[PDB]
């Protein structure tokens, strides 16, 4: 029972229950996101998915709003752009100036979305917050000061990994992600939180400081550690293998690889 | 310069000009190498309010070219522009 | 320094005859100038 | 107001659009599309057979006196069947305006030389032939300029590697400069700089 | 092909300095591509930088700040003075004058000092960039430019005294290299080559680019289309450049020197070191660069050697898809054969000099 | 399809024959002028090899384009536009022989 | 700056040519350029600043002449907070 | 808007004709050029006595690259590789590993002074003012290999020239 | 009577009005042979008739030059000759006919 | 049956011994953006890279090591490869399959989709 909705005036037929963001994907528009991962559950905390629906006073989160018949999604209206700029400013208000030394630098969703949907200057005239780093294991190098509380790691650990050890402690601006205790996040799919993290809060310890994204040459290959046959991308620079990244194959491995493969 | 008066007179007469007034070599007239520290002004966009980037986003205001005619689907003659106006001889020195 | 001379000759250096175990009475080079005096010599600063 | 953004001149836009329609009406046999860019530049798209007719029309005063060939060049887009896009830039001093005429060709399809109409396209067409693979028919003298006398490949072609396939060195055995296969001491590091996020929604191509 | 001392056929072979610039540009970002234009015409680097900057700005739909524009016009005229000095003096050297070479090259050294003070490079600076100018003028430079310009008139007058009315110099150039106005237009000539023949066309007046609409100057026009008339035009153009320099010195505006948009022009060092947005934009600008909206443009300026144009096409990425450089010397060297007919070897040397050909431009 | 110079393969073959004739007669003049140390027969054998390289072509337009390139090279060689280095570049003298059997390739390097 | 068994001066990177390696020939009648000052030793020598606030900011000194300003959390008593750029160490008193 | 060079008609009066005949026969204009050269002979020469006298330079001069340190002595560069990205001639090769102290430092920083174009980039890009083209320009070498600098060579250059480099940066840091 | 046109290679025409009348009449005669519905014919006839009317109306060369806005009148006669030649070639080309061929599917798509 | 191989000037070894891969690049899993996955890409086979003795820089002898081409459609890339006489391997485009997302499911009364946090 496909219903008709409009994205910037273009008719697109979507099944009922489709999120606004998914219809925008149907017409090709990629709504900016920070907390929404299609594999994971919807959370609606990034607030970057706030888009304006025609004749609706209040903007809605595309990731969490099911479409209604006859809705016109204005993805580039002034309200949508202003909401995106405000959310980006709030995200970058406390974020540390770690881009040159952050391993995520060059492949950071925060950086790119700031360059594309955010302001080019900062009005923040106060001190930034700092968070003590947590140790979650020998694989994931953690700098929580860079975290944006997107909650991707938590939801991933709960749903895909199945290990309910990562959670949010505190309230308000002092809210911190991570084990309240000195527990170590151990799982086969533990390394995938590095990939899932938009910011360089969670990064690969063996890969740390080794190379920058633009240098690397990407070669698409298949892993041999297991008989699953996960598709991987072998990132090589100057003839040396630098890291192994998952490659999407919905039938075999959705977007994940084992720790041994990684 | 440090030239004697005789040499200055000789060089000036040979030139037909007073070389002493305009000397190619540079003397104390040059600016001091060390200068007081500068304070460069900020631009128009350095504001704390009403400065949303959407208003001043030049790149996003560019659009694909408008198609005047496409083969794949009296009137007055027109020119690419009004004809150029003839230049006027310069008042300061019409003929060199 | 002779400020009376025109710019470019107002400052000059007489290289030492011996530096770093090398006889520099005849063979002199620009690199012999130490960095502190280099900026004064090349007019990068007016303060010696 | 809006100091950052470039000012827009609509009058020139309207004038160029009207003149483009004029040209489209006068020679419907060859013109396929005429468009005016929002920075006030007019482009007329022509079938390859119309290079000489339309250029001659533009030079001679049918209210158009484009008597100076600004530059002649090609853009190699491999995706299109006619991978080469021959580009003509003309300037009219009487009307202090410039328009651009663009045509397409293949590696194996010649295009008529424009030496007759303009006479400044001799070296430009020679350069196009030397860099790109386009051959201009009826050219007074088509030969290589800007490449070595024995150069085999056609550079600027998006297929030719930046370093080429051959390298020159002096060899004492033969007392001569000899070509050899390229062997770079430091491989040119290919940087993947394009961002995964769309920058200009105005130019979003249809999903198809 | 010389019968006796007469050139029956003059065939120019070029590419001895072809460095594949246009190919290399495709593999660089626009900011990385800017330094090539300094190299393209070694005598007139900043003019080429300005042409590329205008191209990228027009494609970018971004407007340089007014102070940047006035700095650009001032240094464009300084560059024109340098280029004309080199052209006129080396032409004189090739026909044997030799002394004005050194006389005017002292002034060239001083103008190189101005370049060094603004950018740190005596030549091939990266001062003029898309979005404006890299750094504001160091304090005290403008008055030094005033000191230089107030005396440059005597130097150019001395050059005229040496050459303008000399019987030998006139005999070497009075009627050599004559080009008909229609032939000059057809062969694609630009700049003095056109104006020497008597056609009245200067892109600075006809299609002003930055702030030339706000300055007053007279376009020198010749009457016989010869080398001597081109010499007269070049000398006068230098004088008019001095006039433009005075005007620009008097009315330099206060304010920013680069566009106040951190998505195109890099943020200030203090701001990038203190604000997260500024650091993010600095990182992306100096690693990926600024994406240019897809499109194509041919932007032309009245470069000191003629019309300099860049046909820049963008695919929406941070690296230009195709960049074609229109060098004014290309067409002049093409028409060299037509000019040389009926002349002797020495006349061929003179004609080569009159077409101010820099083979970096010709070969690219 | 628009013909470059020949509407049929036969006409292109005629043009090839002319080009071969011209190269053949030019070879001794090339040897004399460029002071090359090769024999005339050696050069003509190289000419034959170069011509047979393009023999597999089965399209008239490609043949015509190759003929144009051959004519341009011949004009360069007839004039002194090409230097002795350019003329000898056909003879890959400096380059070491590259073995073609599988076992030699396996020994030498990873190249396929 | 330690000396390798071959007699070469090991670099701050730890680079030293092994006795088997033939690349040591390049220093046969010339010298191997090694910077005597080692960054790790000098950064170790710096005293640890004691600040009474939970979060402190290091600009590297000189303001705009240093490094981007970052805020360091000093809650952990066990380990001193270290500047990512400057490398200076801070800890809360007691 | 336009000015006519040439386009002047000589007077035909007997005095003007006599003057021009005198110029042709008595070589007046040649004598004027000779007098100009004589005056330049009596003018002071512009030569500076290199190497004892050096040409003027500004604080923004772009010369030999030199890696700088913090006042503590720790090397400033933090392995951002931003310089390698902006490098318009790919003359910068950077390799990094976490050092024993755990800081992000460069195991390899090579600047091929034979491929670098002395553009001034990197100096304006490095977020920590690490690579800074020094004031030195007279660093010619007798072999090509000497111009392929290494991280040790760059750090030695920085240590050698830091006294001048810090002063030049202090002079110019406000303009940047 | 002006001493010189000011542009080299262009000579002052002693009888400009008569030359212009003859050229415009010849242009109209050539345009007559062009089919009636051809846009070229209509527009060129409009311009030529306007120019001819101005030429006949004004007897003073300077006033005619000011009215025509075509530069110096010698440039006008040169432009008229160029128009005559264009019209003569247009008769052969027949540009008024429909488009020869539609371009390929995406021959003018940018970005790719 | 178009063949430009003779006209390209490419030496025979790279014409015959190189396998070119036609594909749509997969999204860099580090980022959620998908703009870099909308155009087909042609990439040549990787070859040997060795360290320079002097400086340790990676040296190559493959001229086409860095050559990559962008094509709008698979057929255009295939046609280009065929006209250039390069052996080609085509990897079919991988598209994310449609997913059913419900924020309500996070608070299911009886289903296991309920989220603990
Ligand atoms: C020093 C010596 C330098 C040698 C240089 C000689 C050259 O430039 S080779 C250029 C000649 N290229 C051609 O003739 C292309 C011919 N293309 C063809 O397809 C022909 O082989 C045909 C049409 C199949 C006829 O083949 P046959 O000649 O009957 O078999
Ligand atoms: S994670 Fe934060 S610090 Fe790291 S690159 Fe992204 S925005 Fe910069
Ligand atoms: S650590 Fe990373 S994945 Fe987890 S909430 Fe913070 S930003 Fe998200
Ligand atoms: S100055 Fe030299 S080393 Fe520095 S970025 Fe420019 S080219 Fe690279
Ligand atoms: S991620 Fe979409 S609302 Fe937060």
């Amino acid at each position: 029972n496909l219903i008709e909705v409009f994205v910037d005036g273009q008719s697109v037929m979507v099944e009922p229950g489709t999120t606004v963001l998914q219809a925008c994907e149907k017409v090709g528009m990629q709504i900016p996101r920070f907390c929404y991962h299609e594999r994971l559950s919807v959370a609606g905390n990034c607030r970057m998915c706030l888009v304006e629906i025609e004749k609706a006073p209040k903007v809605v989160a595309a990731c969490a709003m099911p479409v209604m018949k006859g809705w016109n999604i204005l993805t580039n209206s002034e309200k949508s752009k202003k909401a995106r700029e405000g959310v980006m400013e709030f995200l970058l208000a406390n974020h540390p100036l770690d881009c040159p030394i952050c391993d995520q630098g060059g492949e950071c969703d925060l950086q790119d979305q700031s360059m594309m949907f955010g302001s080019d200057r900062s009005r923040f005239l106060e001190g930034k917050r700092a968070v003590e780093d947590k140790n979650i294991g020998p694989l994931v190098k953690t700098i929580m000061t860079r975290c944006i509380q997107c909650t991707r790691c938590i939801r991933f650990a709960s749903e895909i990994a199945g290990v309910d050890d990562l959670g949010t402690t505190g309230r308000g601006n002092d809210m911190q992600v991570g084990t309240y205790i000195e527990k170590m996040f151990m799982s086969e799919l533990s390394g995938n939180i590095i990939d899932i993290c938009p910011v360089g809060a969670l990064t690969s310890k063996p890969y740390a400081f080794t190379a920058r994204p633009w240098e690397t040459r990407k070669t698409e290959s298949i892993d041999v550690m297991d008989a699953v046959g996960s598709n991987i991308v072998v990132s090589t620079r100057t003839g040396e293998v630098m890291r192994i990244l998952p490659r999407m194959h919905e039938d075999i491995n959705e977007e994940w690889i084992s720790d041994k493969t990684r | 310069a440090s030239a004697t008066r005789v040499i200055q007179l000789l060089r000036n007469w040979a030139s037909g000009r007073d070389l002493q007034a305009k000397l190619q070599l540079r003397y104390q007239e040059i600016s001091k190498r060390t200068q007081p520290p500068p304070k460069l002004p900020v631009g128009p966009s350095h504001k704390l309010s009403n400065n949303y980037y959407c208003t001043r986003d030049g790149r996003r205001e560019a659009m694909p070219p408008s198609i005047v005619m496409s083969s794949q689907k009296e009137k007055k003659a027109v020119t690419p522009a009004p004809p150029i106006k003839r230049w006027e001889l310069s008042k300061d020195q019409p003929y060199l | 320094e002779d400020n009376k001379q025109f710019f470019g000759r107002h400052r000059w250096v007489i290289y030492t005859t011996e530096m770093n175990g090398r006889d520099t009475f005849w063979d002199v080079d620009g690199s012999m100038v130490p960095p502190e005096w280099h900026r004064w010599l090349h007019c990068m600063t007016d303060d010696p | 107001t809006r100091p950052t953004i470039r000012p827009r001149n609509d009058v020139v836009h309207k004038q160029l659009s009207a003149f483009g329609q004029y040209v489209a009406e006068i020679l419907p046999k060859y013109v396929q599309q005429v468009q005016v860019s929002c920075f006030n530049e007019l482009e007329i798209f022509i079938h390859p057979d119309g290079v000489i007719p339309v250029l001659t029309f533009l030079r001679d005063h049918t209210n158009a006196q484009f008597k100076s060939l600004a530059d002649l060049t090609a853009v190699d887009v491999p995706t299109r069947q006619n991978r080469f896009e021959i580009v003509y830039n003309l300037l009219s001093l009487r009307f202090n305006s410039r328009i651009r005429v663009k045509t397409y060709t293949d590696e194996l399809t010649p295009i008529e030389s424009s030496v007759t109409v303009y006479k400044a396209a001799n070296w430009y067409e020679r350069e196009i032939w030397d860099m790109f693979g386009v051959f201009f028919a009826n050219h007074p003298d088509l030969r290589r300029i800007l490449t070595d006398y024995g150069f085999e490949g056609h550079p600027f072609r998006k297929d030719f590697p930046l370093s080429g396939y051959v390298e020159l060195r002096y060899d004492d055995e033969v007392k001569r400069v000899v070509a050899e296969p390229v062997e770079l001491a430091q491989e040119f590091r290919k940087f993947d700089l394009n961002s995964p996020w769309e920058a200009f929604p105005a130019y979003r191509q249809p999903p198809e | 092909e010389l019968s006796g001392e007469m050139v029956r056929k003059c065939d120019p072979h070029i590419g001895l300095l072809h460095r594949g610039t246009e190919k290399l540009i495709e593999y660089k970002t626009y900011l990385q591509a800017l330094p090539y234009f300094d190299r393209l015409d070694y005598v007139s680097m900043m003019c080429n930088e300005q042409a590329y900057s205008l191209a990228v700005e027009k494609l970018l739909n971004i407007q340089p700040p007014p102070r940047a524009q006035w700095i650009r016009v001032l240094f464009g005229e300084i560059t024109r003075l340098l280029n004309h000095i080199m052209a006129v003096t080396t032409h004189a050297l090739d026909i044997g004058a030799m002394t004005p070479f050194f006389w005017m090259f002292e002034e060239r050294e001083k103008m190189f000092e101005f370049y060094e003070r603004v950018s740190g490079a005596r030549m091939h600076a990266a001062y003029i960039r898309p979005g404006g100018v890299h750094q504001d003028l160091p304090l005290g430079l403008l008055d030094d430019i005033y000191e230089f310009s107030k005396n440059f008139s005597f130097r150019i007058d001395e050059l005229e005294e040496m050459l303008t009315n000399n019987r030998i110099w006139r005999n070497r150039t009075v009627d050599i290299g004559v080009v008909t106005a229609e032939d000059a237009l057809n062969y694609g000539f630009s700049g003095v080559m056109l104006r020497g023949s008597g056609i009245q066309w200067d892109l600075r007046k006809t299609q002003p680019y930055d702030v030339y609409d706000q300055v007053e100057f007279d376009v020198p026009i010749g009457s016989r289309g010869d080398c001597y008339d081109r010499y007269l035009c070049r000398v006068e153009e230098m004088r008019q450049s001095l006039r433009i320099i005075s005007q620009c010195l008097n009315k330099m505006p206060p304010g920013e020197i680069k566009v106040d948009d951190a998505k195109v022009s890099p943020p200030k060092r203090a701001e990038m070191k203190t604000s997260m947005e500024s650091l993010i934009h600095h990182f992306k600008l100096y690693t990926e660069g600024y994406q240019v909206p897809p499109g194509a443009t041919y932007t032309a300026i009245e470069a000191p050697k003629g019309e300099f144009g860049v046909y820049l096409v963008s695919d929406g990425s941070s690296r230009p898809y195709r960049c074609k450089i229109k060098a004014p010397g290309f067409a002049h060297l093409a028409g060299l054969d037509k000019m040389s007919k009926g002349h002797m070897l020495a006349d061929v040397v003179a004609i080569i000099g009159t077409q101010d050909i820099v083979f970096g431009e010709v070969d690219r | 399809v628009k013909p470059i110079f020949s509407r049929d393969m036969n006409e292109a073959k005629r043009r090839v024959r002319e080009l071969y004739r011209a190269w053949y007669r030019e070879v001794p003049n090339t040897v004399h002028l460029f002071q090359l140390d090769i024999s005339v027969k050696q050069g003509r054998d190289k000419v034959r090899e170069m011509f047979m390289k393009n023999a597999h072509v089965t399209d008239p337009r490609v043949v015509d384009l190759l003929v144009i390139k051959g004519k341009m090279e011949l004009e360069e060689t007839i004039n002194v536009w090409k230097q002795r280095t350019h003329i000898m570049r056909f003879f890959h003298e400096t380059e070491a022989p590259r073995p073609t059997d599988f076992l030699s390739k396996f020994y030498v390097g990873h190249d396929p | 700056v330690r000396t390798s068994p071959t007699g070469e001066k090991v670099t701050h990177t730890g680079q030293a040519y092994d006795d088997g390696d033939y690349r040591r020939v390049r220093f046969s009648d010339r010298q191997k350029e090694v910077n005597e000052n080692f960054a790790i030793d000098l950064i170790a020598e710096q005293p640890v600043s004691e600040v009474g606030s939970r979060v402190i900011s290091c600009d590297g000194g000189g303001g705009a002449l240093g490094h981007p300003r970052v805020y360091i959390n000093l809650d952990k008593e066990t380990k001193t907070g270290t500047c990512g750029y400057c490398g200076l160490q801070f800890r809360q008193p007691h | 808007t336009y000015k006519f060079v040439n386009m002047r008609e000589p007077s035909m009066d007997m005095k003007s004709v006599t003057d021009r005949a005198a110029q042709t026969l008595l070589w007046t204009e040649l004598v004027r050029g000779l007098g100009m050269t004589l005056s330049y002979l009596f003018r002071e020469p512009a030569t500076i006595n290199y190497p004892f006298e050096k040409g003027p330079l500004s604080p923004r001069f772009r010369g030999e690259h030199a890696l700088r340190r913090y006042p503590s002595g720790e090397e400033r560069c933090i392995a951002c590789k931003l310089c390698e990205a902006v490098c318009p001639a790919q003359a910068i090769t950077i390799e990094a590993e976490p050092r024993a102290d755990g800081s992000r430092r460069t195991t390899r920083y090579d600047i091929d002074m034979t491929k670098c174009i002395y553009c001034g980039f990197c100096q304006e890009a490095c977020p920590v003012d690490a690579i800074v083209e020094g004031p030195n320009f007279e660093f010619s070498t007798e072999t090509h290999e000497e111009l392929l600098y290494n991280k040790e060579k760059l750090l030695n250059n920085g240590d050698k020239w830091e006294a001048e480099i810090a002063a030049n940066i202090q002079a110019d840091y406000l303009y940047r | 009577l002006k001493k010189t046109t000011g542009l080299v290679g262009l000579a002052v025409c002693e009888t400009p009005h008569e030359r212009l009348k003859i050229l415009y009449t010849k242009i109209l005669d050539v345009l007559g042979q062009i089919p009636k519905n051809a846009a070229y014919r209509k527009y060129t006839e409009q311009i030529t008739n306007e120019k001819l009317g101005m030429v006949k109306a004004e007897p003073d060369v300077k006033k005619l030059e000011e009215q025509l806005q075509g530069g110096q009148i010698e440039e006008v006669i040169l432009q008229a000759e160029n128009e005559l030649s264009l019209a003569r070639k247009m008769l052969r080309w027949k540009p008024w006919e429909p488009l020869v061929e539609e371009p390929p599917a995406n021959q003018w798509k940018w970005p790719i | 049956k178009l063949d430009i191989t003779t006209l390209t000037g490419v030496p025979e070894e790279h014409i015959k011994t190189r396998k070119v891969r036609i594909f749509v690049p997969a999204r860099n899993n580090m980022q959620s953006g998908v703009n870099n996955t909308k155009k087909w890409k042609m990439e040549f086979d990787t070859r040997e890279r060795w360290e320079n003795p002097l400086m340790g820089w990676s040296s190559t002898a493959d001229p086409l090591s860095n050559l990559v081409l962008t094509f709008s459609t698979k057929e255009d890339a295939v046609a280009f490869a065929e006209k250039n006489g390069w052996s080609f391997d085509v990897e079919e485009r991988k598209v994310p399959k449609p997913k059913s997302k419900s924020y309500g499911a996070n608070f299911s009364w009886n289903k296991r989709t309920r989220v603990s946090t």
